[PDB]
């Protein structure tokens, strides 16, 4: 079980731009441009919702650092309270973890493609 | 917070935006490896 | 001598192609190179696709 | 303290296409020479 | 010629002037056979052909534009 309400793409976020600098190398940007990627959920809920994607993005990540509390998410129905425990709102962990995984296992055949050859129909 | 203040219409302008954009580092990607140096002629 | 044209006999049927001169078997050369273009990028773990 | 600074923070990475372009057209590796761009060019006022 | 580099000083030397004979097939010296060409022939012919493959290896790109 998790949480729904991009709570979970922002918690997830933080700990891969974590390890991007202790590991450094060729490899620091790749870290970040998962991590940049992560963030784009929460800030599409901020924009259908006619909210600042900066702002909502800046607040979530400053209480990730603060307090330990992952259940902090974006509310599109402002209804306030933005922990998820107080919302109800429950999303299956085995459909979020399908998202990351048919994600990025895509990502690595299409960066793969170099000659494109199209047939005329 | 949302249903409140307003709602942006006429959104095509946004995409205007980005079709210039990417319409012109398109060609700055062309004179891109004539920079410095190492950089090529190009023959028109 | 059944007519005033005289055709010229052609040792083959016409639409073959050409051959000998200088630079035939250069041609199955350069046909074999083009296909190895494509294929060398896909060498290597680090290759494409 | 703006959304005008985080616009700044683009406009410095945008200026970073120059000395990687020339890493490119060379040969070299951009992020290997930025690098040792950003770390000599702390100490160093300029001609770096 | 690689023996003309290594022929090394003392005219015993030879192993230079030498070229190929394509009537009888071998190897004779050119002064003797009355062929010659002029030095300046040289100088201008390597520097123009250089320049004509210098400004082709120097061409990333070609745009071709239609006629109007
Ligand atoms: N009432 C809600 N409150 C907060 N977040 C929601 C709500 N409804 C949907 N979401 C968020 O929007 C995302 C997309 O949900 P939705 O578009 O309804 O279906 P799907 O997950 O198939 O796209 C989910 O990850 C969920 O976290």
């Amino acid at each position: 079980v998790v949480y729904g309400g991009g709570a979970a793409e922002v918690t997830m976020s933080l700990a891969v731009s974590e390890e991007a600098d202790k590991q450094r190398g060729i490899d620091q940007y790749a870290f970040r441009g998962f991590a940049q990627a992560l963030d784009t959920i929460p800030m599409t809920l901020a924009e259908n919702s006619g909210l600042d994607p900066i702002g909502t993005l800046s607040t979530l990540k400053s209480k990730q650092l603060k307090e330990k509390i992952s259940n902090i998410g974006v509310d599109c129905l402002g209804y306030g309270s933005n922990d998820m425990k107080e919302l109800f709102v429950v999303d299956p962990f085995i459909g979020k973890k399908q998202q990351i995984l048919l994600a990025t296992q895509l990502c690595r055949m299409i960066l793969k493609i170099d000659n494109v050859i199209i047939s005329g129909k | 917070v949302p249903s409140n203040a307003t709602f942006k219409n006429k959104e095509k302008p946004q995409e205007v935006r980005k079709a210039n954009i990417i319409a012109a580092r398109s060609v700055a990607d062309a004179i891109r490896t004539s920079l410095g140096p190492k950089g090529m002629d190009k023959m028109i | 001598n059944f007519g005033s044209q005289t055709p010229t006999i052609v040792v083959l049927k016409e639409g073959t192609d050409a051959s000998q001169g200088k630079g035939q078997i250069i041609s199955n050369i350069n046909a074999c190179v083009a296909v190895q273009e494509a294929l060398k990028p896909t060498l290597g773990p680090l290759g494409s696709d | 303290e703006g959304v005008q600074a985080f616009i700044w923070q683009e406009f410095a990475s945008a200026l970073e296409v120059i000395p990687t372009t020339l890493a490119e057209n060379a040969g070299l590796n951009s992020i290997k020479v930025v690098t040792e761009l950003r770390s000599k060019h702390e100490n160093g006022e300029l001609n770096d | 010629h690689a023996a003309s580099q290594m022929a090394k000083p003392e005219k015993r030397r030879s192993y230079r002037n030498y070229g190929l004979d394509l009537i009888r097939g071998k190897i004779v010296d050119e002064i003797h056979a009355g062929v010659l060409e002029p030095t300046i022939s040289k100088v201008k012919s390597l520097k123009s052909a250089l320049e004509a493959c210098v400004a082709i290896l120097r061409i990333d790109t070609m745009i071709t534009v239609d006629p109007e």
